[PDB]
C-alpha cells in the first residue's frame, strides 16, 4: 500500500494529547441539553469571587471561627498594627485556602492584580479611620505608620458605606510570578494601621470586628497546570 | 435605594433597609418549556394558592451562637397548600424567594452569611456510617451547628468551620449570598431559580437546596440594650408546577 | 484576539465625588474596581490570555481512576479476573477536580494501561508467548461472569476490546451515557420516597461494571497483571461551581470527613516576616 | 472535510488541518479553542445593575 | 516514505468498530435480492406488537396455560382486586418475558409510554364495568378503589367492543429509565378493580376470563445495548 | 431529523362519541392509541431517536462463534491442527440474536484471536522464536488436510491468512456467500424428497470448513494455542421476525428442548409489593 | 472519492470523510446511518384501513 | 493546508509539501529556512557611518 515511516513518539501514551478514537457504542442517542443555570465557561469566573480570608490564623484560632475576624479596640491607639501578611496568594498560611488560592494551586504561574475588600462589622454608631498599605518587596517590611505611608496606601473612612477595596497593583519585573514563590519572585507585604482610631458613644460596644475578602481583577491570569499539594491518599478508597 | 416591596399571591413583604436582591445565577424563576419537558401529562399550575410567602419559625441569635440550616423544600411540608400538592403529585418543580430579616439597633453589632447551597450533601459525625433523615432536617425548627466536634453516631457533623460538608466556611460565597450587617443592613432577600440536573424531581427524596445562616462576626451589645435578637425566615415558592397525581403519600 | 485580559487605561490625579473604592459587600456583590480607581496607572497593552484556564483545558488531562490486579493461576477463581463498579471517587486527584462543580456533562476517552510480571515459585515458565487481555464493559443488568472461561465472555452485545502485550495502550471513546442531563457529582437526597435507604450520590451511579481477564491458559505458571484505567473528559460543560474540599476523603461512597483546621498556623496576626 | 483552522501562537504558516474520521460526535478531538466566558453571573448576580462610581447605598 | 506516528489504541480489537477490511474472496458474484415479505428495518417494529402477558404467574400456574388468564367472578363483588403489578417492563416476573420485555433486556435504558390492552373473553350476554388504574411511584400502593381512583384511570364498559387500551403515560424526572430498575427509577403500579361487577343471565357461565396485552407506543425508545441475562451455557454445544 | 420519535400533541377535556380506547383485538390489530386519547397531555418536543435500535446497529457487534485448540507436539496428528464446520449455533449469545429472525442476508468481518501458552513437562524450550499460524478456509468439497505438514496446506485456490504472534488480530471480509437469497435460520423440512433424512437447518448449512495449524516445527517442546473466531454481520437485511427463545439450547443441530415455565413465579396475582 | 457525510450528534465541524479503499462492496464499513422503518406491516396488517376514532365493529 | 515550499539544492521537482497536524505552534517543525542576517550591529556599532576609502582619523 502506501509507504509510511514511523517517527519517534509512536505507540506512547501522552496524557494530554488531542487524538481521535473509535467509539465503543456507536450511534448512541444522547439526552438533550437542558438550560441549567450557572454555567462555568472559565475557571477565572470562580477566582473573581470574593471569599473570606483567615488572616487571624494564629493557633489556637484555626480550629474555630476566630480565624476570619480581625480585632480592633479602643484606647488610646495607633502605636499598634491591625494586621500584616506577605503578598503570596498561592503559598501562604493566610490566603492559599481561599477561593483565589485554591485555583492558584492548580497552576504554577500567576499574574495580574489582586483585590482586598474590608468590611467593618462594628456598630452603626462607631466611627474610625484606617490606613491600608501595600509595599513592593525592595526593602524591609514597615514597622510603623511612618514607614508604611510611603507605599501604595488608601485611607478608609468608616461610614454609611462599610467597605473599602485596597487594590494591590501588579508591580514586578517579570510578566508572571510563581505560585510556590521564593526570594526571587517575592511580591511584598500588606499592612494595616490605625489612622485615627475608634470613637464610640456611651452604651456602645467598645471593640469591633473587620472581615477580609480576596478576589481577582479582570487582568488576572494563570498558566502551567499542575496537581495541587493539598490532598493525599495512601491506598484506594473503599 | 434602600426600600423595597415584594408582592406574591395574597401576601406582601415590606422592608426599609435593604441591600439589594441577589437573583440566583443570573436567571429568574420560570415555568418549564415544551422544549425541555419529559412528563407527558398536563401539569397543574396553582398561581396564588401555592406561590406566596410562608413564614417559618423564629430562632434566637445568641452571643455564643454559631449557625443554623434549613433544607428545602422539606421545610415547607406543612405550610399551606404548597405542602398539600407535594403529597398528591409525584413530580414537582419550583423556584423560590428567600427573605431573611433580623433588625437589632444602631447600638448592636454583628454579621451573618445567608447562602443558598444547591445539593448540599452533608457528612456524618461517625465516619464509616450514614446519617438518617431525622438528623438532617426537622419538621419546622432549625438544625444548628456546633462550635466543637459532634460526637453522635447518626447525626450530621455539625462543626461550623467545615460547614457540615467538608469545605471551607469562608469559601461559601460562591453561592447566592447576602450579608446582614446590623450596622448597614436589616434584611436579606435571595431569589433562587430551579437548579437541578433533571427537568423535574420528586420533592420528598431530594432536597433541592439548603439555606444556611452563619454568624461570622458575632453579636455583642451593652446591658442597657435589648437581649433578644431573633431571625425570621420567609420563603415563597415561585412558578411552581407538578405532575403525576396519585393518592396522597404521606399521608 | 481571544481570550485576552483587560488593559489598564492610564490615569492622572483626581478629586471627585465619585469614589469607586467605597462599596458594600452586604448586597452580595464582588466589586469591579480595577487599579486605576485607587492610584495613578500607565497605559500598558496586556497581551496575556486565559486559554489555559478554560473548562476544556482544565479537565482534558487523563487521570487514573482504578488499579486492578488479576492472576493466571489455578484455584481461587475470583483472582483470575478483576471487577470494577465504575466510579470517579476511588482515586482522589480526579475526584477533587470533579467536585469543584455540581453538575458535569462530557464525552470521554478511556485508556487501559496493563503491565504484567512473572509470579515466583517452583515450575516457572522460561518460554512464554505474549499475553492477551479482554476488557468487557457490562451495561447495568447484564450477565456477570463468575470466573474466567465463562459463557459471558462471548460478548455479542457488550463492547469488548482485545489487546496483546507489547503494543500501544487500548483506547476508545464514550458519549454522554447518563440517564439525566448532567453527571450529578452531588445528590442531596435519598433513594426511596419514604426518606430511607442510601443518602448520597451512590444511588445515582448506575453506569455498569468493567471486567478484565487473560484469554490464555498458559499451562505452566502464574503471571499477575495490573490494569490501570485512565479517564479524560472532553467536550465538557459544567454548572454550579462548589468550594474545593478541605478535609481528606475517607470513603468512596460518602462525603463523610473529620473536622480539619481551616488553614495552617502562623506566629502572629501581623507576621510579615521573614 | 479539510477544516483549516489556526494554531496557537503568542501575540507580540500558522494553520493546521483536521479531518473527522469516525461517524460519531463523541469520537472527535477536544474543543480546546472555545474561549468564551461570562463572569457576570457570579460577580454581579443582582437584579439592578450597579455602577462603580455611583454609591451602592 | 510518509512520516506517521502511531497513536494509543493501535493493534487493538474493539468489537464494535467500523473499519474496512480486505475481502477474502474478491470479485464474488452475489445472488440477487428477491422481495421476501416481512422486512424488519428496526427492532421497535417488533416491540410495537401486542403480546399476551402472564399476569397470573403464581406457581403453580407458570407450567400451564393459566398464567395468561385473569379470573373474574360473580357475587357480590368489589371489595376485591382483579390484579396488580409494578410497572417494570424489563425487570418483572409479569412482563419481562413478553415481546416488549424480551427486546428490552437487550438494552440498558428505556423510555416512552406503554400500552395495556384487555380483552374480555366471557360470554356475549355478560355485562360488567372495571376500573383500570395506573399510579405514579410517589406514595404507597393503593389498597382499595378509593385510593386507586385518584391516579390515572379509565373505566371500561364491556359490550360490543370487547377491548380497552389503558395507556400508561411516561411520567418521570429523567428522560430515560433503567431496564434493570431500582428504588431510584421506579415507575409505579398498575391495578384493576371492579367498578360495578358481572351480571349474567340464567343459563350463562358465572365466571369469565380477561386477557392482558402489552406493547409500545410510537414514542418508545431504547439505548445502550447489552447482553441478555436470559440464556446461558457451560461448554460448546455439540 | 432521523429517525426521531413522535411528539405528544396537547389535549384538553372532551365529551365525544369518537372513543379511541375501545377497540377489538379479534381483528389481529395492535392499537394506535397515543396517551392523548385517554388523558389530558401537554405539548412536549420529544428529541429521542431510534438510531440505537435499528437492525444494523443491533447486529454489527462481534461475537465469538467457536473456541478451537491445537498442539505443536509429536504424536496424535489430530491434535496438531483444529477443525470447524462453520456454524452460528455453537455459541449461544450470537445464536439467540440471529434466531429472532427467520431469514438473514448480510456481509461479514471475521476476526481471529489466537492466544498461546507453553505446555508443561520435561525438556522445555527456554528460547523460542515467534509462532505463525495458517488459517485455511476450505469451500465445500475441497481437499481436507489429514494432518499438519500436508500437501493441502499449499492452498493455491483456498484463501489462507498467515499471522505471526504479537501483531494485531487477523481480519478479512466475506460477501453473502449463500446458495439461496437469505441465510435460513429455520428450515421446517427434510433433505430427501421422500420425507426422510435430516430434519432441520443442518441440511442447509453448506458453507465449508476452517482449518488452523502451526507452520513451525519448533523441535524441542510443545505449545498449545487457542483460536477464537469472531463474527460481525454487516450490511444486514432481515425478514420475518420470530419470538425469542425461552428454553435453553441443548444441541448445535436441533431446536430440541425441555419444556420450561413461561416466567418466574410471584406470590400473588395482585402483588404490587414491595 | 471524498464522501463527506455528517456525524452523530444530539439535537438540543460535524462532518466526517470516508474513502473506499478496496475493490469489493463487501469490504466497506457498516451502514450504521440508514434509519428507515415501516411498522405498519406488523402493527396494521389489515385489508381495510382502520381508523382509531371510528369503531372497529 | 498544503504549504508547498522549495527544497534545498545547490546552485550550479524541487518542491515539498507540509501540513500542520497539531493545534499548537510549538508542535511545528523547525524553521530551518530562515536565512536573514544583520552583522552591522557587531561589526560597525558606531554612531557615525564610517567609509572604507575615507580615513578614520
Ligand atoms: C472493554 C471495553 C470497555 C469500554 C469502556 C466503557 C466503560 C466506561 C463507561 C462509563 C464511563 C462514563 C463516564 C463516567 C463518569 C462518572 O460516572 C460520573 N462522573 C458520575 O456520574
Ligand atoms: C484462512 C482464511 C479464512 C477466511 C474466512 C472465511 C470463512 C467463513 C465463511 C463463512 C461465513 C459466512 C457467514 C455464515 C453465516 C451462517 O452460516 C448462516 N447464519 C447460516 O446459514
Ligand atoms: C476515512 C478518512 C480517510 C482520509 C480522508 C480522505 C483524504 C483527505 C481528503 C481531503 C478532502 C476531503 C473533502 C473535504 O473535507
Ligand atoms: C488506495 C487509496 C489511497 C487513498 C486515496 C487517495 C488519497 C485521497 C484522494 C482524495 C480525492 C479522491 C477523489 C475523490 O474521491
Ligand atoms: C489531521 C491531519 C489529517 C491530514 C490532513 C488532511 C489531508 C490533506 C488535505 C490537504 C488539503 C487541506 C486544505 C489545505 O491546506
Amino acid at each position: 500500500g502506501l509507504p509510511t515511516m514511523l517517527t519517534p513518539g509512536s505507540n506512547q501514551f501522552l496524557t494530554s494529547d488531542d487524538f481521535q478514537s473509535p467509539s465503543a457504542m456507536p450511534q448512541f442517542d444522547v439526552t438533550p441539553e437542558m438550560k441549567i443555570p450557572g454555567e462555568v465557561h472559565n475557571l477565572m469566573e470562580i477566582a473573581e469571587v470574593d471569599s473570606v480570608v483567615p488572616v487571624n490564623n494564629t493557633k489556637e484560632n484555626i480550629n474555630s471561627m476566630e480565624a476570619y475576624r480581625i480585632p480592633v479596640t479602643g484606647g488610646d491607639q495607633l502605636h499598634t498594627q491591625v494586621f500584616g501578611f506577605q503578598m503570596q496568594p498561592g503559598l501562604n498560611s493566610v490566603f492559599k485556602r481561599t477561593l483565589l488560592g485554591e485555583i492558584l494551586n492548580y497552576y504554577a504561574h500567576w499574574s495580574g492584580s489582586v483585590k482586598l475588600t474590608f468590611v467593618f462589622c462594628g456598630s452603626a454608631m462607631a466611627t474610625g479611620k484606617f490606613l491600608l498599605a501595600y509595599s513592593p518587596p525592595g526593602a524591609s517590611p514597615p514597622q510603623n505608620r511612618k514607614q508604611a505611608m510611603l507605599g501604595t496606601h488608601v485611607i478608609w473612612d468608616v461610614g454609611l458605606q462599610s467597605s473599602c477595596v485596597l487594590c494591590i497593583p501588579w508591580i514586578s519585573q517579570t510578566h508572571y510570578r510563581l505560585v510556590q514563590q521564593d526570594e526571587y519572585t517575592s511580591a511584598g507585604y500588606v499592612t494595616c494601621w490605625y489612622q485615627t482610631g475608634l470613637i464610640v458613644p456611651p452604651g456602645a460596644p467598645p471593640s469591633c470586628t473587620i472581615l477580609c475578602f480576596a478576589s481577582a481583577c479582570n487582568d488576572f491570569s494563570v498558566r502551567m497546570l499542575r496537581d495541587t499539594p493539598f490532598i493525599e491518599q495512601t491506598q484506594l478508597l473503599q | 435605594d434602600r426600600v423595597r416591596s415584594i408582592t406574591l399571591g395574597n401576601s406582601t413583604i415590606t422592608t426599609q433597609e435593604c441591600a439589594n436582591v441577589v437573583v440566583g445565577y443570573g436567571v429568574w424563576p420560570s415555568y418549564l418549556q415544551d422544549n425541555e419537558a419529559t412528563a407527558e401529562d398536563q401539569p397543574t399550575q396553582p398561581d396564588v394558592a401555592t406561590c406566596r410567602f410562608y413564614t417559618l419559625d423564629s430562632i434566637q441569635w445568641q452571643k455564643e451562637s454559631d449557625g443554623w440550616w434549613w433544607k428545602f423544600p422539606e421545610a415547607l411540608k406543612n405550610m399551606g397548600l404548597f405542602g398539600q400538592n407535594m403529597e398528591y403529585h409525584y413530580l414537582g418543580r419550583s423556584g423560590y424567594t428567600i427573605h431573611v430579616q433580623c433588625n437589632a439597633s444602631k447600638f448592636h453589632q454583628g454579621c451573618l452569611l445567608v447562602v443558598c447551597v444547591p445539593e448540599a450533601e452533608m457528612g456524618c459525625s461517625d465516619v464509616e456510617r450514614e446519617v438518617v433523615a431525622a438528623s438532617l432536617s426537622s419538621e419546622d425548627t432549625a438544625k444548628s451547628f456546633s462550635r466543637t466536634e459532634s460526637n453522635g453516631q447518626h447525626t450530621v457533623q455539625t462543626v461550623v468551620y467545615n460547614a457540615g460538608m467538608g469545605v471551607g466556611v469562608g469559601n461559601l460565597t460562591i453561592f447566592p449570598h447576602q450579608w446582614i450587617n446590623l450596622r448597614t443592613n436589616n434584611s436579606a432577600t435571595i431569589v433562587m431559580p430551579y437548579i437541578n440536573s433533571v427537568p423535574m424531581d420528586n420533592m420528598f427524596r431530594h432536597y433541592n437546596f439548603t439555606l444556611m445562616i452563619i454568624p461570622f462576626a458575632k453579636l455583642e451589645y451593652t446591658e442597657q440594650a435589648s437581649n433578644y435578637v431573633p431571625i425570621t425566615v420567609t420563603v415563597a415558592p415561585m412558578c411552581a408546577e407538578y405532575n403525576g397525581l396519585r393518592l396522597a403519600s404521606h399521608q | 484576539a481571544v481570550a485576552r485580559v483587560a488593559d489598564t487605561m492610564p490615569t492622572g490625579p483626581r478629586n471627585t465625588e465619585s469614589v469607586p473604592a467605597l462599596t458594600a459587600v452586604e448586597t452580595g456583590h464582588t466589586s469591579q474596581v480595577v487599579p486605576g480607581d485607587t492610584m495613578q496607572t500607565r497605559h500598558v497593552k496586556n497581551y496575556h490570555s486565559r486559554t489555559e484556564s478554560s473548562i476544556e483545558n482544565f479537565l482534558c488531562r487523563a487521570a487514573c481512576v482504578y488499579i486492578a490486579t488479576y492472576k493466571s493461576a489455578g484455584g481461587t477463581p475470583t483472582e483470575r479476573y478483576a471487577s470494577w463498579r465504575i466510579n470517579t471517587r476511588q482515586m482522589v486527584q480526579l475526584r477533587r477536580k470533579f467536585e469543584l462543580f455540581t453538575y458535569l456533562r462530557f464525552d470521554m476517552e478511556i485508556t487501559f494501561v496493563i503491565t504484567s510480571t512473572q509470579d515466583p515459585g517452583t515450575q516457572l515458565a522460561q518460554d512464554m508467548p505474549v499475553l492477551t487481555h479482554q476488557i468487557m464493559y457490562i451495561p447495568p443488568g447484564g450477565p456477570v461472569p463468575n470466573s474466567a472461561t465463562d459463557f459471558a465472555w462471548q460478548s455479542s452485545t457488550n463492547p469488548s476490546i482485545f489487546w496483546t502485550e507489547g503494543c500501544a495502550p487500548a483506547r476508545m471513546s464514550v458519549p454522554f451515557i447518563s440517564i439525566g442531563n448532567a453527571y450529578s457529582n452531588f445528590y442531596d437526597g435519598w433513594s426511596h420516597f419514604t426518606q430511607e435507604g442510601v443518602y448520597g450520590f451512590n444511588s445515582l451511579n448506575n453506569m455498569g461494571h468493567i471486567y478484565v481477564r487473560h484469554v490464555n491458559e498458559q499451562s505452566l505458571g502464574v503471571s499477575t497483571s495490573t490494569l490501570r484505567v485512565y479517564f479524560k473528559p472532553k467536550h465538557v460543560r459544567a454548572w454550579v461551581p462548589r468550594p474545593p474540599r478541605l478535609s481528606p476523603y475517607v470513603k468512596s461512597s460518602n462525603v463523610n470527613f473529620k473536622p480539619t483546621a481551616v488553614t495552617t498556623e502562623r506566629k502572629d496576626i501581623n507576621d510579615v516576616g521573614t | 472535510g479539510a477544516q483549516v483552522s489556526t494554531q496557537k501562537t503568542g501575540a507580540h504558516t500558522i494553520h493546521y488541518t483536521n479531518i473527522n474520521y469516525y461517524k460519531d460526535a463523541a469520537s472527535n478531538s477536544a474543543n480546546r479553542q472555545d474561549f468564551t466566558q461570562d463572569p457576570s453571573k457570579f460577580t454581579e448576580p443582582m437584579k439592578d445593575v450597579m455602577i462603580k462610581s455611583l454609591p451602592a447605598l
